[PDB]
RNA sequence: GCUCGCCGGAAGACCAAGGGUUCCUGUCCAACGUUAAUCGGGGCAGGGUGAGUCGACCCCUAAGGCGAGGCCGAAAGGCGUAGUCGAUGGGAAACAGGUUAAUAUUCCUGUACUUGGUGUUACUGCGAAGGGGGGACGGAGAAGGCUAUGUUGGCCGGGCGACGGUUGUCCCGGUUUAAGCGUGUAGGCUGGUUUUCCAGGCAAAUCCGGAAAAUCAAGGCUGAGGCGUGAUGACGAGGCACUACGGUGCUGAAGCAACAAAUGCCCUGCUUCCAGGAAAAGCCUCUAAGCAUCAGGUAACAUCAAAUCGUACCCCAAACCGACACAGGUGGUCAGGUAGAGAAUACCAAGGCGCUUGAGAGAACUCGGGUGAAGGAACUAGGCAAAAUGGUGCCGUAACUUCGGGAGAAGGCACGCUGAUAUGUAGGUGAGGUCCCUCGCGGAUGGAGCUGAAAUCAGUCGAAGAUACCAGCUGGCUGCAACUGUUUAUUAAAAACACAGCACUGUGCAAACACGAAAGUGGACGUAUACGGUGUGACGCCUGCCCGGUGCCGGAAGGUUAAUU
RNA sequence: AGGACCGAACCGACUAAUGUUGAAAAAUUAGCGGAUGACUUGUGGCUGGGGGUGAAAGGCCAAUCAAACCGGGAGAUAGCU
């Protein structure tokens, strides 16, 4: 659950940990791992294209199945595991034919449970169906947007998508952001919310904790010189400007979405 | 006091060596300039 | 097999010094100057053919030349190769 | 040559980087050396670096580089696929002794090991650019078992002391031995074996994964150290003869035990935590095409091969980076004694040095120190500087508090040596003996010997017993910043920056955003519990009114309005 | 357990004195801060000049930085000395 640390040092006073007794303690499944080196925010030109990224603990990549297309073969959950690469927990499932895969662990899924994908699967958490067959009002996760492409929506811990209507070839979803969207009825969705809903309750407690996750310090613009940021300069603390990004674009309210290719699928903006 | 020149043969050769010069058009221009000038040693490689 | 004239060219001169004399009297080794590009096998064959003496092994080292001075012009002597070849304990050139 | 002093976790000894002959010998003293110089890292000549096992090279990959085609770009070029490079990482193998003026795991002596090619014999299903296993991996912590190593005893050799004593419970020295081979131990991990079946591993597979049944539950893997051998050897104090005074030839005693003990090894182990901890080959195994009593594979034996390059010397420095023989800088390894917690510190060992100008004198003044009557911050911008405090054990300790702290609060007492308790205790270690068994590096019992605190009581010396070196000044009130951190390399370390936390706002994924004429790339192999931007800055109580101005968001009736016509 | 505590190596650089044609173009001596971590360090790699990088001082980018260095336009221009 959520555990408060004892204030035995200044850096511990505010730490809140999220501890799961049911996660595996051993090493992960070796055949489903590969390296991923860190970028530091640098692109192939070598330049910082995203600031505030660097360092952190080494991690290995767990190949997760977002497609779930081993159709019609029941599988049993072996163990829940810790994944460095995401907020959610992953679950190691064993297929009846001897194949092992990692999937996003939904809420309430424990070891020994039975999951299955396909058009004929039952309505149970962890089961994957084309959204044609899922009743309206169901809450799914790991939702696809193009058939056969892989789930892309509602993948972070505690997130899910509401199926609010089906009309012909399209189903209407309600995303966590509050946006109503249309997707083709043949895209697949996994039933139930994704687990580890306490992830948002953690408190890092100290600066080093954020440095462990690869986050570097953020320098305020108003603390720079004019040559470095539109906010720089001043004798003392001076602002007298409309807030903007480091590149001069207004940054409190100005909308930046510009994609006409996709405006047809948006029913309502997140408001 | 730590001074600016910290010798390292590998880095010297990789940054200023003959083959690093021949890699780029500008490097060949450097070599052509130094041949025209008449330099006894074209590069650090020597 | 190594062709004849390569054998005739690999050997240059016998090395004369007191360490060489000590080696001759103690371990039946002869020390001699060889081509800068000769190999242990080629020295093997050439000493066995041009002195009619059989040998156990060959040890080689390359001597770096000395930087010297001749009226303030600097000049470097050339590197050469030295061979320690051990005769087979019964021949005594 | 004798004596004196200094370092000794270095100012000793190896190596990497870097340098390149500075290394050793002979000779010279013009210049160089902050002086002289017979000397030298100086001049001149000669000599010196020996590898199947060390390193490179080589096989394999990381970050990253280059990149056939390709995509993109006025040109130049940019990115990138297949590939190919790239160690700071993974991959076979050697030790001890001797020897030169200068090299040595390279030479010699002795004893080993590795890989590969051939040939013979015997038996055989061999085969990959493919499948599977393995290689293969974090931080912290704890303990047990060991060794390096040290001390003491025993043993051997020598000694009997310049001045009182010293045949003894006395003094000095030595008491060493490797890889390999055999043994498989302390200990760690793991149930094993045989059938049958199978939507999996791009095809196949007897291999891996999965399912069921039967049977036995002891098999397997890993593993320091010890012991035996290596070793009837080598080494060995010290003797005997030359000395050409450097040292050279012959001989060679003892060569045991107990205790203590690592930061090293078992240990890539075990326990635990979250921040969840490289890759690929070598290696093992499976088959595909294919071949088919050929080839190939396994085993034994014989034989051949293991090339090329580095190897001198300095290496916390007079040889590297600093213009200098420059109080500077420079990664790794080794790690003795006494006291001590200790790699601090003091004095020493091995070892290495006295820092390349001296000789006098004993003024002011400057620098670095010692002491000081009475007073004790009166000094001064300011207790700046100095003085002072300082250890271990035990007693005791306030406001306030986020209940952890504050706190080593403050303050106090004891502290040496000798004897006894106890001819050395509690404890630790542990031989002999005994008794067993599946017999062994075995189990139980026994306790010799060795080592050995702490305490109490009594005495005793001094002015002083934490005696030196070493080693907190303490308390009260208050501003600012919550805190650990970071910064103006070279006048500013702070109240500045960051920070966990908070809020606003953008972003529905071909995301926003950023680099880029573009292709692409980062964000992210992430998906709104996510990512970017902005402000504020732990925590507690909170965060009031104004939308007139300037922004931003929404609206789209009306007015005005571009190219166009 | 810990961006826990005391303290060497190690990394820094708060005070004072010396030095200031220095032993040294930033040090020495005595004290001082951190010392299991937002730590420190070796080796290699990447980012290039109106560009980089910056826990932000206009700091740093080879003793050079409110726009590096080298070469060129170039004998810039100079009502000024
Ligand atoms: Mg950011
Ligand atoms: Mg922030
Ligand atoms: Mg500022
Ligand atoms: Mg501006
Ligand atoms: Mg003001
Ligand atoms: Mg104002
Ligand atoms: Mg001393
Ligand atoms: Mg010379
Ligand atoms: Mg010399
Ligand atoms: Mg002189
Ligand atoms: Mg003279
Ligand atoms: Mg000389
Ligand atoms: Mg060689
Ligand atoms: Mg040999
Ligand atoms: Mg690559
Ligand atoms: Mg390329
Ligand atoms: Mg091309
Ligand atoms: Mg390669
Ligand atoms: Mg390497
Ligand atoms: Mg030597
Ligand atoms: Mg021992
Ligand atoms: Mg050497
Ligand atoms: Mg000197
Ligand atoms: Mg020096
Ligand atoms: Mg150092
Ligand atoms: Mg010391
Ligand atoms: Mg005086
Ligand atoms: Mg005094
Ligand atoms: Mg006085
Ligand atoms: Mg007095
Ligand atoms: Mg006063
Ligand atoms: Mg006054
Ligand atoms: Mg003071
Ligand atoms: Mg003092
Ligand atoms: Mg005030
Ligand atoms: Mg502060
Ligand atoms: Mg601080
Ligand atoms: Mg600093
Ligand atoms: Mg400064
Ligand atoms: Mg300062
Ligand atoms: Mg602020
Ligand atoms: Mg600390
Ligand atoms: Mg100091
Ligand atoms: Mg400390
Ligand atoms: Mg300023
Ligand atoms: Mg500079
Ligand atoms: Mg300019
Ligand atoms: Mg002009
Ligand atoms: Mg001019």
């Amino acid at each position: 659950a959520v555990v408060k640390c004892k204030p035995t040092s200044p850096g511990r006073r505010h730490v809140v940990k999220v501890v799961n007794p049911e996660l595996h303690k051993g090493k992960p499944f070796a055949p489903l791992l590969e390296k991923n080196s860190k970028s530091g925010g640098r692109n192939n030109n070598g330049r910082i294209t995203t600031r505030h990224i660097g360092g952190g603990h080494k991690q290995a990549y767990r190949i997760v199945d977002f497609k779930r297309n081993k159709d019609g073969i029941p599988a049993v959950v072996e163990r829940l595991e810790y994944d460095p690469n995401r907020s959610a927990n992953i679950a190691l499932v064993l297929y009846k034919d001897g194949e092992r895969r990692y999937i996003l662990a939904p809420k309430g899924l424990k070891a020994g449970d039975q999951i299955q994908s396909g058009v004929d699967a039952a309505i149970k958490p962890g089961n994957t169906l084309p959204m044609r067959n899922i009743p309206v009002g169901s809450t799914v996760h790991n939702v696809e947007m193009k058939p056969g492409k892989g789930g892309q929506l509602a993948r972070s811990a505690g997130t899910y998508v509401q199926i609010v209507a089906r009309d012909g070839a399209y189903v209407t979803l309600r995303l966590r952001s509050g946006e109503m969207r249309k997707v083709e009825a043949d895209c697949r969705a996994t039933l139930g919310e994704v687990g580890n809903a306490e992830h948002m309750l953690r408190v890092l407690g100290k600066a080093g904790a954020a440095r462990w996750r690869g986050v570097r310090p953020t320098v305020r613009g108003t603390a720079m010189n004019p040559v470095d940021h539109p906010h720089g300069g001043g004798e003392g603390r001076n602002f007298g400007k409309h807030p903007v990004t480091p590149w001069g674009v207004q940054t409190k309210g100005k909308k930046t979405r510009s994609n006409k290719r996709t405006d047809k699928f948006i029913v309502r903006r997140r408001s | 006091m730590k001074r600016t020149f910290q010798p390292s043969v590998l880095k010297r050769n990789r940054s200023h060596g003959f083959r690093a010069r021949m890699a780029t058009k500008n490097g060949r221009q450097v070599l052509a300039r130094r041949r025209a000038k008449g330099r006894a040693r074209l590069t650090v490689s020597k | 097999m190594i062709r004849e004239e390569r054998l005739l060219k690999v050997l240059r001169a016998p090395h004369v010094s007191e360490k060489a004399s000590t080696a001759m009297e103690k371990s039946n080794t002869i020390v001699l100057k060889v081509a800068k590009d000769a190999t242990k096998a080629e020295i093997k064959a050439a000493v066995q053919k041009l002195f009619e003496v059989e040998v156990e092994v060959v040890n080689t080292l390359v001597v770096k030349g000395k930087v010297k001075r001749h009226g303030q012009r600097i000049g470097r002597r050339s590197d050469w190769k030295k061979a320690y070849v051990t005769l087979k304990e019964g021949q005594n050139l």
